[PDB]
């Protein structure tokens, strides 16, 4: 209808009739909830009100009714959702999606979703009651009491941030979660927070990271939930003053986080104390981690990464007090006999159990766990067979029977493995998109070294200038600005540093000795000057006084951890400020998101606000809309799913507008 | 008391008990089969649930066991069968109170007494209603709601006559012609069968009247499709006077409202259609289809308790 | 409703098949329809041919699952389909 | 002179045929038909880890001839099983190159190579020659991707049924040109 | 082409074949000239003695049988043959 503004406006004369008037006055507030008009304020609220008011049930009411009622009026915008839904599935279906192939919706199989009722899950002490009982000292001691090998399940985390772009919805692991909670009753821990999934949940998918943690939490209440925490800032992009880490990991362990993973990227033990502090004060498991770099097989390897580096760095971090120690291979580097030989050693070395984690990236992976096993590792990594393997980590359904007639077994169900890997094998199928072009083992990495994703990600970006051709010259450049950086360890962002060297000198064509000489007017990359300012922390050989000095131009290098030079943050301000933003009340999550992304969290609020809650969407319809004469559900509660059938597209008008011609809840409508 | 209620019915009346159930202030669940995936009665509810995923979408609404652990698992205290489905089934009332949840409508016994075609004639000699051998019958029922707390009322008579084979087409509340004693005879018969085997909740007493004489046909232990009719002449709601008596309120309580015996009267008359989609082209046989234009009226008089055309 | 006397062809939008209705025949692959060897209301045994579809060059041959009479035949020769479009129906 | 492998020898419950002694049995009888080489075929891929090093093990007790073994990586042990049957004095393997290697193929190579350091017995090959050749055919496999298999993961489930090479792709390839797509887990049950 | 998804000829990465010069091929010694030289037995008890860890290559045959269906040609074969005969020149056999 079109409403002008010529006439007595008059939408509905509503009229209701009973036998008493107690009756006839809650028909009439039926009546007008049922009644919904969007597009325009009416006055419905208002009239719902007046009937509600106990002042007119009773009769006896005046002309003044109106004016002796303050409570009659209120603030309720009643916020369309469905509407905002239409909207963005309309949007997706006839624009697209970032990084998807514009196509049809692609056809998918059934995934049937095996499920545990909620009961049954509530019955099951796992490590997580464990850890309620007895602390997170006295979890470690029942740790090193276990003669089976337990597992940490990586599948919601760094499985798919390794092969799929970190792009797996909260909507996919959810569905698995009451399945995942049976299967991996005896498991250890499960990764699923940390990394990049924070800043990509926010960024890409459009879906808040906090209610994976808590929607995961309540339907897996039995296993230890682990994250990755980068020592430095957490989860965060630049450095960060200490009350936001505080803030992160007191943030996070309430949520439900139980083992925070504490790496730095540079093994640099002063940079772990602030997070490992914030971890204790929790009361929550602090994994002290050792990132792995070099062969200590191969004594021309390096004269710094040898057996007694780690030995000493094992038995530091011990002293640190951290309840675990973590072994993290990152770039797939420890070789089985590298793997017998060190983890053998540190058990010697140390008290605390062992926590080892590596890729499959020269596909060794299962070998160095089969190895570390034998050196008696307590707790390893791995992920369901269809979310395994290359750039992932080893495949838990392969080391089940790998250790078959050996002396520790594996404590696990296959049986669940093996449905949960059927059910992530066509999962997975939603995300083709985002597929890396890794389909094979590559040994290269033992010369580069580079680290997780990198090798794909740094051939794009060699491509994507004019270095595609001699890839060979940046693989070993790599190797180089490794050692011209004095062999240092190569995680993120670390790594982007080596990376971003690698092309640079390749680009400009740059020696290890020409790097000194024309170095006064050479303009290094943003990442390399950070570097050799400290604000990534120190390596362990140092910096060249040289390289650095021709690199900085002038400018100070860091002496302390870059934590200490930064003001704290007035978490207040951040109060005032997203208060002001927002409708009105915020969270603390909020405000710690804000701190780490401000620009990616604005932006999840701008959405937000546009298109409501995605993450309630299917991953299929999330990224292709609906195809005509399709209908799609949307689950919210136990019957309480939106039911929403697309049956045309218009041809644009004037104005270049689509009609789309809905059928929502049996209502027809148009957007 | 009851917090929550499903429905275990579709389309019109599944629509009609919400309507009521809501406007008591009570959450409302509804169940629907694979053929009704787009039912309206499925989105007219606060909650709403798949029904026999595996079997068909015939026998889906009468599945005794499944409809009841949907109401188990949504703390559903009530259920209202409604009509024409298992609202005169004997082992679903059971199987209802035998998991704590309040079957909406007569006792056990009361199904079972009026269920077979035998019994529900052996209750009527022993409370004195006629039955054995007729020409130019005249098709009336009375209307009788009775509560937990012993107090029966009726609601006028039905005039049901006008029907084709084994069919209603079109009733007419109150009845024209007959004479004012005749229907009180009749209405008081209707009384005397309900108050003897005290009768709860909704119901029907069936009668054949011929010249001057009343005459026990069947009763129907439920609402029917035709009580609309009576509700707007009686001013009094039957649907949501079924509710209440489960809850265990009074009949003259401040709940109901019900008027006394001697207050009970009917406000002009009142005629119902059914609109089905029954043709003399194909003989009253339904067809399959989108209804591509729907023109629906309003008005005053009017009523319309709708359920199943729209849109298309 | 109108009926578009041959303009389209093979424009016309097949609807798709319900997966989990075993009823249901969906195409496996896109292609074109080459033969219809069956029509509506036609009793066949298990295994009976039904369709010849042309996916790359190469003829599939889309046979009875079971014992059954067909109820919906979607497709006609020369027709284009996609994967998962409905092409028969049986009992 | 080739042995198929079947079953499992680590498991007195899985066959009471295909034991350890059918093996040397098998092996010793071809041996006498005077094959110069023995092999042994593991075309599902069945061979554990633990049970090479008992196979290979026993049969070079039993014969004088040199073991030449033959598996598919598809279960995703593959290269521990190469390792192990090493450890137990395996005289051949077959392997592929990196970008031919995995999964329904042969253990690569390029890792087997790498895997071996620091234990007692290596890998006679050129490495820089043999990432060289990987480096090739992961372009000239560009070429094929028309004809790309559809496994993408290990498949441990192997063990329980027992397809060898693509089949458990084929087979349900022609369990949906039958209908019973959504019903493959009683096709490979019943295939068991 | 029968089986091939219709797409415009592809833009492929340039493969640069590695090649090795027929004339130091032919200077190589490796086990086609043991078979020449001790024969079928002699072989077998040449391996015997070898305390390295023989392979035999199946990228030519198994490996492609079974990724990509057997479509391997001869053209790519034959392009890296002189390379594969440097490479594998101390291999056991080449399937
Ligand atoms: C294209 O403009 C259609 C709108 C799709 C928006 C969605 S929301 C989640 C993804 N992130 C993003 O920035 N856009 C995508
Ligand atoms: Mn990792
Ligand atoms: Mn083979």
């Amino acid at each position: 209808a079109e409403i002008s503004p010529y006439y007595d406006s008059l939408l509905v004369k509503l009229s209701t009739h009973a036998i008493s008037f107690k009756q006839a006055e809650e028909k009439m507030v039926r009546s007008l909830r049922e009644m919904r008009i969007r597009g325009v304020k009416t006055n419905i609220p208002f009239l719902i009100n007046v009937m509600k008011n106990k002042k007119f049930t009773s009769g006896d009411y005046t002309t003044k009714f109106i004016e002796e009622t303050p409570e009659l009026f209120d603030i309720q915008p009643s916020l369309d959702r469905g509407t905002k839904t239409l909207e963005y599935i309309g949007n997706v279906t006839i624009n697209g999606f970032p990084n998807v192939e514009k196509r049809p919706k692609p056809d998918y199989e059934l995934a049937s979703i095996p499920t545990v009722s909620s009961s049954k899950i509530a019955s099951f002490s796992g490590t997580k009651q464990l850890l309620d009982e007895v602390g997170p000292k006295g979890v470690a001691e029942w740790v090193k009491k276990q003669d089976d090998v337990l597992l940490t399940d990586t599948t919601f985390r760094d499985a798919h941030q390794s092969l799929l772009a970190t792009r797996v919805r909260t909507k996919d692991m959810i569905n698995i979660a009451s399945k995942t909670a049976d299967v991996f009753k005896d498991g250890f821990s499960l990764e699923m927070w940390g990394g990049t999934t924070f800043d990509v949940a926010y960024n890409f998918l459009k879906e808040n990271p906090w209610e994976r943690l808590e929607r995961l939490r309540k339907a897996i209440p039995n296993v230890l939930f682990q994250m990755l925490l980068r020592a430095s800032n957490a989860v965060g992009y630049k450095n960060y003053p200490d009350n936001v880490i505080h803030k992160f990991v007191q943030e996070s362990a309430k949520a439900g986080i139980d083992v925070f993973r504490i790496f730095d990227s540079l093994n640099w033990v002063d940079q772990m104390k602030v997070a490992n502090e914030a971890v204790q004060e929790a009361g929550k498991i602090s994994e002290g981690t050792i990132c792995y770099t070099g062969d200590i097989l191969n004594p021309e390897r390096s004269n710094i990464y040898t057996l007694e580096y780690y030995v000493k760095l094992a038995k530091e971090l011990e002293r640190e007090g951290f309840h675990i120690l973590a072994i993290k291979d990152m770039a797939g580097l420890l070789k089985p006999k590298a793997a017998y030989e060190l983890i053998g050693e540190l058990k010697s070395a140390v008290d605390l159990p062992i926590h080892l984690h590596t890729h499959d990236t020269s596909g060794n992976g299962l070998l160095t766990y089969k190895q570390a096993i034998d050196a008696g590792v307590d707790i390893i990594d791995t992920a369901v067979a269809s979310m395994s393997g290359l750039t992932s980590q080893p495949s838990a359904n392969s080391l089940y029977y790998a250790l078959n007639g050996f002396p520790r077994h594996l404590r696990t169900d296959i049986e669940g493995m093996e449905s949960l890997s059927h059910y992530w094998s066509t999962v997975r199928t939603y995300y083709s998109d985002f597929e890396s072009d890794i389909k094979s083992p590559n040994t290269e990495i033992y010369q580069h070294e580079m680290p997780g994703g990198q090798y794909s990600n740094l051939s794009q970006q060699a491509k994507s200038l004019g270095l595609g051709e001699r890839f060979d010259e940046v693989k070993d450049m790599y190797r180089r600005v490794n050692f011209l950086f004095g062999d240092i360890v190569k995680v993120t962002p670390s790594s982007k540093v080596v990376g971003d060297m690698a092309l640079y000198m390749v680009q400009n064509d740059l020696d290890e000795q020409s790097v000194i000489t024309d170095g006064y007017k050479l303009d290094f990359p943003e990442s390399v000057v950070s570097f050799f300012k400290g604000e990534i922390g120190q390596p362990v050989n140092g910096f060249n006084k040289d390289l650095q000095a021709v690199i900085l131009k002038g400018q100070e290098a860091l002496t302390a951890r870059p934590g200490e030079y930064l003001e704290p943050v007035d978490f207040e301000k951040v109060r005032e400020l997203l208060e002001e933003e927002q409708q009105g009340p915020v969270t603390e999550q909020d405000i710690i998101s804000y701190v780490l992304y401000p620009k990616v969290y604005e932006q999840y609020i701008q959405t937000r606000n546009q298109y409501g809650n995605l993450s309630l969407l299917d991953t299929p319809t999330f990224f292709f809309g609906m195809r005509n004469g399709e209908t799609v559900e949307i689950e919210i509660d136990k019957g309480k799913r939106l039911i929403i059938k697309l049956e045309t597209i218009s041809e644009p008008d004037e104005n270049g507008n689509r009609t789309i011609y809905y059928a929502m809840n049996g209502q027809a409508r148009r957007i | 008391q009851i917090k929550k209620l499903l429905v275990a019915n579709r389309g019109e009346i599944a629509i009609r008990i919400f309507r009521a159930a809501a406007e008591l202030d009570i959450s409302t669940v509804a169940i629907y089969s694979n053929e009704d995936k787009s039912s309206l009665h499925r989105y007219k509810a606060d909650e709403s649930y798949l029904v026999g995923s595996d079997l068909g979408p015939a026998e889906s609404y009468l599945n005794i066991e499944r409809i009841i652990d949907v109401a188990k698992q949504a703390n559903v205290d009530a259920i209202h069968p409604g009509y024409g489905f298992l609202s005169e089934n004997e082992q679903f009332a059971r199987r209802c109170a035998e998991e704590g949840i309040k079957f909406i409508g007569p006792h056990l016994e009361h199904l079972d007494m009026f269920g077979d075609k035998v019994k529900a004639r052996t209750t009527a000699i022993k409370a004195d209603l006629p039955v054995i051998p007729i020409d130019n019958p005249k098709h009336i029922e009375v209307q009788v709601i009775g509560d937990e707390h012993g107090n029966i009322v009726h609601l006028f008579e039905r005039d049901c006559s006008v029907q084709r084979r084994h069919q209603k087409v079109v009733e007419v509340a109150p009845s024209v012609g007959l004479s004012p004693t005749l229907r009180q005879r009749i209405c008081d018969a209707a009384i005397q069968l309900m108050e003897n085997i005290k009768y709860v909740n909704a119901g029907t007493v069936e009668f054949l009247v011929s010249g001057d004489e009343f005459f026990f046909i069947e009763v129907n232990p439920r609402v029917q499709v035709e009580h609309t009719i009576t509700e707007m002449v009686t001013g009094i709601d039957i649907v949501k006077t079924q509710i209440l008596v489960a809850a265990g309120a009074d009949l003259f309580g401040e709940e109901i409202n019900m008027p006394q015996q001697k207050d009970i009267t009917t406000l002009g008359y009142a005629i119902q259609c059914r609109i089905t989609t029954e043709d003399p082209l194909n003989d009253f046989m339904p067809d399959t289809g989108t209804i591509i234009a729907y023109r629906s009226s309003g008005g005053f008089g009017v009523r319309l308790d709708a359920g199943d055309g729209f849109q298309g | 409703y109108i009926k578009d006397e041959n303009v389209h062809t093979n424009a016309n939008v097949k609807p798709k098949a319900d997966k989990s209705n075993p009823s249901h025949i969906g195409a496996q692959m896109p292609g074109s329809v080459t033969e219809v060897k069956v029509s509506v209301g036609e009793t066949v045994k298990a295994n009976q041919p039904l369709l010849i579809t042309e996916a790359m060059k190469m003829e599939t041959t889309i046979q009875a699952p079971f014992d059954g009479v067909i109820k919906q035949v979607t497709v006609n020769n020369g027709d284009t389909i996609a994967t998962g479009d409905l092409l028969i129906e049986i009992e």
